[PDB]
């Protein structure tokens, strides 16, 4: 539910940060193609 | 083609900005969330791993003590 | 009276002989003379924690104790003084040496000696006079500014049996004799006071005025009282001077200490070159600030207990002056510097952790001196008020304010100024984040500003809304743009941009801006907010009308007035007479209120 | 009958480390008996001894060991455990927190002398709680009702303004004759001042006691601050009938108090390095509430803790939790929107609302406008959540209604001045009025009888 | 029948008051009768284990727990069962036992968590996201289970 | 067979010579009567317990999560009494039984367990949720002797082939699993859907077996190939396209 | 040459192995010899140094290791190189060290694989997400590292 629940250990941490690197670095790529999508919408519908 | 073009790009936007506020408020969450616990679950273990090395070495100063008051 | 060194291992120094030693004492280990606490007594044994290195401590070497625990010497000589955390002086150190370096075991006397200083009695005591502690026996004048109130310290008391007449007398002379129960005591200007101890008052009163720093959003939106307990969240990024400098050039607190925790070497000597170049204008003079302050000093590699004590050492200074009736501010650039200092001495004393590795105490080590901050009537009869504010600033790593140090100040300090690296990368001087910083003392302040400033408390609840008011309207504006807001919200914007760009934002080094007063600062915002309210008042009197006031029309017809919003920062209390200054807001106000009665 | 036995006084320490010293060659030690300390300088200090062990007494000194001497250390022994004088004369009065008078009135006249333990309350005499109290606030009068007798703690995030909660709750509390026994450990004199200043702007002095420990007040007295505290809660209640209710401010700096306690005696460690005890300890606090058989008398307990760093699993918050009759919540969620006073209903509960509730006590519905409020606000949470990933417009009209219902709610119920007083039979009358919002057979909590009875009205 | 020892009352009579439940649960069951037990929490007996290690100086397990700690449950939960009773007259007595566990943090990684589920045929595991909705009762349909289902078929 | 029992209400101590005892007796068994041994070990994490019990009450200096320091040279003094011997026709083989707690793999139990064990066959909640019996989860599941185990005359010459591209499959199934949430269902290719059904009937025809099925090795493989055949032969790209056309094609 | 301890021989002749194959892998060396050496794990060799130390009540530092695994280790690998022999004949011997580390749990941060990356200048840095899609010989090209190249581009 809340969390993952991986067993607290040295690798865990490792592996959580490598996940939330992960996970920030898609939100980033996502962000990006959300703003050219929305670039591209808005000059296609004042066309 | 204007109107295809921008009812498919309604939808991607949808479908995209539902993984990024996906990614925002559940995936990224639940790994904040999890690298706290495992933060501190690490730090228990280190507390308690701490606490039984402090106590043995505290028994090994009583067992000296001990065995130079026995030389009396 | 010493005892002998029985073993040694790292800092820990087993002494013998050691009977008539008490739990935190503070002894004198080795030839050297190394200093250190007794942590623990055994019988006739003590274990002293040694602060500085043991290498070449020998079984054997005498242990000499001093009568005290762990002290600061108090007396005239602190203003212009430079210490380190346990009150040596790093000035005098360094001109008596005539080295680079600390010698280990130094033992040059806190208050320099041989300086016969002027002193004056208390023209109204006599042989046989009734006295108690807290009582001002004789001023000193060691600076132009803060003459010294020396006093009976705050357990003495008695019959007066002498007083030194007026003259020059260093801090070893005997100014003052006293008797109770039969028993004397001989009185130095000098005094010795436990550090970890309180210094006790009549009462600490409710803290009541505002501690003016002369800058635009500090004074406005996030007051601190004089008195009062606050933090800044210090770390490079975000230019953590403009608070400190401001507040030792301008701010209303008669002396000033600084604690350097525990900060680093070069970061420490830019405190320590800075301080003896800045001034003040004091009744038309020009006078270096070192005249009314005192840096405690301490870089990484001084001793532990020595970081430790630093904090507890720069309060027992600020509670002295306190107790001399002035209004010290007390700055502790980095707490978490401090609370590494207290971690290790938890470590070394082989202390079980608690949160993060800190210990358990530190909670209670960090609300115990907080709590020396306040408003209160002195002890002692000439019925003096004076404060300590501490203004102790955080370094949560990356930011995170869950760590327990960062996390238990937030959870005592009344004000948090939360300087960010996002304002100051775009130079937005001061540099503090409005929507992450607070102040719990504006209840206490209305009783002044009804007395002083009676419509400031209306327009700084105002300001708050519309600052918070832009930052919800800026999601709408990502969203659909600025065009697809209501009039009231884009003249809400508008103003907005000017209390950001040009109330808020102060550059001091401009000579308009290298101080403002709390009246240019009322003045300031009062117009603003008078635009505002008129400006909304003509957008929703026009509201469902053919013709509708919107912020272009106003910008067209009245644009001087935006001019002018913005241009009202240049003016200046050294050039402008303060009736100047008053009728040019004055004016502003009947020019937007003639300019807007010209459109509805 | 008085001890007639003269005192023995030591000079005997063999030792001093933290704040414990270590007394040796003393006569027949005696388990937590009470020292009186002499210093060289002359300062008195106290102490109990923690330990006894043939001529040793390990003595735990409460203002803490600075100053303590091998040699020259006059340790008198009392020869007994810490017994507070107690009377009835302690209502309008302030005490430290080692119970000597602050008020500058005289030391506590005793009635009695009471061991500051106090006693095991015998389960067979406890009586179960079951007569309302109002609190005045609808967060809780509405939906986590407290019975006379109950104890449930205020939780909240630090910063947020539960003293004023529990302010409001001294001034506003009555039945549907009284008194408070006020407690803070470790609390700022900001504060102090606050809690002090509101029971003589109330009148309630001649009715309230205070004990003050102050943050900077020395941290081995928070362990005996709400001790002193129910002790006096303790003489008024179950020998003098009063209806107390006792407030205990900040366990949490009560707690930190065990964990200094805990390290310096190197106890075996729990969580976040509380001492594995504490649960014990908390609940020698904790279950010194309640009625007892043949006694008009009943003690109510609202103790106040800040949750570390918001966490409601800290040990803290947690162990209270367990022990205490569910727990008022407090958060930043309604207090940054300016949702005074900001208690959030959704993780609060009161275990014997499921008694203090219905004829005689409430009315009838007041059971099924409290679940259907939890079950309205729970969704409204839940469909806020979607909200947040996929946009309102993936909401059914039924969701945006409970979307709707989160805000009404908040808005009302919740939303009360500090000085605002409410009836339980108005708040749920406010109830139904947001009830209203969705047709009457979304209403899934409510029978059909009730609803007939209310839900037009 | 009751055996109190609330939370309170001495911590050391924590361990006796669960020896007096099953003793005299072991007896009814002995009478042939389907005795039950109730135990309100295993996690609050440990406590008293982990107090008297503590003052014992024994060397901790996890979280403070003494390391017989899974003896001691295994040796509790072990007093179940049903029975063909001592003696002359056959009976089938029974004693069921539930251990209300309180893992300290609502964590099921608690030591007494882990050991009572290694140990029980049956897990109930409730969760607080469940009493918070006022869900009751508030039990996880997806983490519990119980492992007498297959004779239970029959 | 012949069975040793401590049972959870019996003393802690035994149970530290119960599983010595056992291989004692496997050893009179194997090594001097010739007998081909199974023993069976059924709780390694009691066994341990009982360790940490002694342990702690010795106060002997604890390795991480508090069981003796010396736990792994002990349980090899248990688990290294195992497999053939010269001139010897028995053989010890042994199947131990090993409760993980808090259902961790690298529990200090588990953990020095995997290192002296030739392999583990592993346990899996996800599987058992899913009632499928019994719930080894393939891919932590590892087995040292299995490459000199299986080949020509010792099964169908072809089994090391099919088992290494079926675990790479399943290995594949569980990652377009974890993509199907990720990711979404509408970002997997033909590929990851057929790898997707592959993991489906892999859990249905492969795994699960019934408590009184006894599949030999070449029912197994059988299905096994069954199974493969789903994708394209150029997918099963571990195994030589000798192996793939003798019985891809079936 | 084999030196073989298996896992059931005493903790110190896991030890005297390491430093057996070493020497033997040194008396090789000086007679020109390019040995080779390779070792099952030096975390197996730590996990001895462990139970050594805690039997002889030292205080461990990190997971139970002694605060010199560091230091053994680098009394290990520290004997390999090219040398020139002593003695008259003038030769250039050898010992390469192929120094096995599989960590606990897999924990790449573990104390003996950090003190050997602090080390061994090549780490073949094995990876269960190559071994899981049976991708052989399994080493991931991007972790893994070898100091060498310098030297070895003449």
């Amino acid at each position: 539910k809340d969390r993952i629940e991986i067993f607290p250990s040295r690798m865990a941490q490792t592996i959580m940060k490598a996940r939330l690197k992960g996970a920030q670095t898609g939100r980033n790529l996502l962000k990006k193609k959300s703003d050219a999508l929305t670039l591209r919408f808005r000059q296609i519908l004042k066309k | 083609s204007l109107q295809t073009s921008f009812v498919t790009l309604d939808e991607a936007i949808k479908i995209t900005n539902r993984r990024v506020n996906a990614i925002e408020h559940v995936i990224i969450p639940r790994i904040e969330r999890t690298l706290a616990y495992i933060i501190t679950e690490l730090d228990e273990r280190e507390r308690e791993e701490f606490y039984r090395l402090k106590k043995i070495q505290e028994k090994k100063k009583i067992i000296k003590e001990k065995s130079e008051k026995d030389l009396e | 009276t010493f005892g002998y060194v029985h073993g040694v291992s790292g800092p820990v120094v087993t002494a013998c002989d050691m009977a008539g030693a008490a739990m935190y004492e503070l002894v004198r280990v080795g030839h050297s003379e190394l200093v250190g606490e007794i942590i623990r007594l055994e019988g006739d044994m003590a274990t002293i924690q040694v602060y500085e290195e043991t290498s070449g401590v020998s079984v054997g070497d005498p242990v000499l104790r001093t009568g005290k625990p762990l002290s600061v010497e108090l007396g005239p000589g602190i203003m212009g003084a430079i210490f380190d955390g346990i009150q040596r002086p790093l000035s005098d150190i360094s001109s008596q040496t005539q080295s680079i370096y600390i010698p280990r075991g130094v033992n040059v006397s806190a208050l320099s000696r041989d300086i016969k200083w002027e002193f004056i009695p208390s023209k109204n005591l006599r042989v046989g006079s009734h006295i108690t502690g807290g009582d001002i026996y004789g001023i000193v004048n060691e600076n132009s500014l803060i003459k010294h109130k020396i006093m009976l310290p705050p357990r003495s008391r008695g019959s007066v049996t002498y007083i030194a007449p007026p003259g020059n007398y260093d801090a070893s002379d005997v100014v003052l004799e006293l008797e109770f129960e039969g028993v004397k005591e001989k009185l130095s200007m000098v005094q010795v006071w436990p550090v970890r101890q309180v210094r006790p008052v009549t009462e600490k009163l409710p803290a009541n005025h505002p501690l003016l720093t002369g800058q635009r959003v500090l004074d406005a939106l996030f007051p601190c009282v004089q008195g009062g307990t606050t933090a800044i969240p210090g770390a490079f990024g975000c230019g953590k001077t403009v608070i400190s400098q401001s507040l030792s050039k301008y701010s209303n607190s008669d002396v000033i200490i600084y604690v350097g925790c525990g900060e680093r070497g070069n970061e420490m000597s830019e405190v320590l070159r800075d301080f003896p170049e800045l001034t003040m204008e004091v009744d038309g003079k020009v006078e270096s600030i070192m005249k009314r302050t005192a840096l405690v000093a301490n870089t990484s590699n001084m001793p532990v207990a020595a970081r430790e004590a630093s904090i507890y050492t720069g309060i027992t200074l600020s509670e002295y002056f306190r107790d001399m009736g002035y209004h010290v501010s007390m700055m502790a650039d980095s707490t978490s510097r401090w609370a590494e200092a207290l971690r290790e001495i938890s470590g070394r004393l082989a202390e079980m952790p608690a949160d993060s590795g800190y210990p358990a105490y530190l909670g209670a080590r960090l609300a115990s001196f907080y709590e020396r901050a306040g408003r209160v009537k002195c002890l002692g009869n000439p019925e003096r008020e004076g404060s300590v504010s501490i203004v102790g600033a955080v370094s949560p790593p990356g930011g995170d304010f869950s760590d327990p140090v960062t996390s238990a100040t937030l959870g005592i300090v009344q004000v948090f100024w939360g300087l960010d690296k996002k304002l100051a990368q775009r130079k937005h001087f001061p540099s503090v984040n409005w929507l992450i910083s607070y102040s719990k003392y504006m209840r206490a302040l209305d009783e002044y500003y009804d007395k002083h400033f009676t419509e400031f408390v209306p327009l700084r609840t105002k300001a708050k809304e519309i600052l918070q008011e832009e930052e919800d309207l800026a999601e709408i504006v990502q969203l659909v743009g600025k065009a697809s807001l209501a009039e009231t919200d884009k003249i809400t914007l508008e103003v907005a941009k000017l209390i950001k760009d040009d109330f808020l934002q102060q550059n001091g080094y401009t000579p308009y801006d290298r101080f403002c007063p709390f009246y240019k600062t009322v003045g300031m915002l009062s117009n603003m907010i008078s635009f505002y309210d008129m400006a909304r008042r003509a957008v929703e009197t026009t509201a469902q009308s053919d013709n509708k006031i919107t912020w272009s029309i106003i910008r067209e017809h009245m644009g001087e007035i935006l001019y002018k919003l913005s241009s009202m920062k240049f003016k200046d209390p050294v050039k402008d007479g303060e009736a100047k200054i008053k009728a040019d807001y004055a004016q502003l106000l009947e020019d937007m209120q003639n300019a807007f009665r010209s459109l509805e | 009958n008085y001890l007639s036995q003269p005192r023995l006084t030591y000079k005997t320490v063999s030792g001093v480390n933290g704040p414990l010293v270590i007394l040796d060659h003393v006569k027949f030690p005696r388990y937590a008996e009470i020292v009186h300390l002499t210093l060289p300088d002359g300062t008195k200090r106290s102490g109990q001894v923690l330990e006894v062990s043939g001529s040793k007494a390990v003595v735990q000194v409460f203002e803490g060991t600075s100053g303590i001497d091998a040699k020259k250390t006059s340790c008198e022994f009392t020869g007994d455990i810490l017994r507070t004088p107690v009377s009835e004369d302690m209502l309008g009065r302030v005490f430290n927190g080692s119970g000597k008078p602050i008020d500058r009135g005289p030391v506590v006249l005793a009635e009695d002398f009471l061991d500051i333990m106090g006693q095991p309350i015998n389960p067979q005499c406890r009586i179960y709680p079951e007569e309302m109290i109002q609190t005045g606030i609808s967060a809780i009068d509405g939906m986590n009702s407290i019975a006379r007798g109950q104890k449930i703690p205020i939780f909240s995030a630090a910063g947020l303004p539960h003293n004023e909660i529990a302010a409001q709750i001294c001034r506003q509390a009555g039945l549907v004759n009284f008194a408070i026994v006020f407690a803070a450990m470790g609390v700022n004199m900001e504060t102090a001042r606050f809690f002090k200043s509101d029971f003589e702007e109330n009148g309630s002095m001649d009715n309230v006691c205070l004990f003050l420990n102050l943050a900077n007040d020395p941290t081995i007295e928070r362990i005996i601050t709400p001790r002193l505290a129910l002790t006096t809660a303790e003489f008024l209640a179950y020998q003098c009938e009063k209806h107390v209710l006792v407030i205990l401010t900040d366990m949490s700096s009560y707690a930190e108090a065990l964990r200094e306690v805990s390290a310096a005696r190197e106890e075996v460690p729990g969580r976040r390095g509380f001492p594995g005890y504490m649960y014990t300890d908390l609940a020698t606090i904790y279950e010194r509430a309640g009625r007892v058989e043949g006694r008009n008398g009943s003690i109510t307990q609202i103790p106040i803790l800040t949750m570390p760093n918001d966490d409601i699993t800290h040990p803290i918050p947690d162990l209270t939790g367990y022990i205490t009759e569910g727990q008022i919540y407090v958060d930043r969620q309604l207090h940054n929107r300016q949702i005074y006073p900001p208690i959030n209903v959704l993780p609060s509960l009161s275990r014997l609302m499921k008694s203090a509730i219905g004829e005689g006590m409430t009315r009838k519905d007041h059971a099924d406008v409290s679940n259907q409020l939890y079950a309205c606000y729970a969704i409204g949470k839940d469909v806020q959540a979607m909200k947040a990933v996929v946009g309102e417009e993936a909401l059914t009209s039924d969701d945006l209604l409970y979307l709707e219902f989160l805000q009404k709610f908040e808005k009302n119920f919740i939303t009360q001045g500090p000085y605002e007083n409410r009836t339980v039979y108005e708040t749920l009358d406010i109830g139904w009025q947001l009830l209203r919002i969705f047709p009457k057979e979304m209403l899934k909590r409510i029978p059909q009888s009730t609803l007939s009875e209310f839900y037009p009205r």
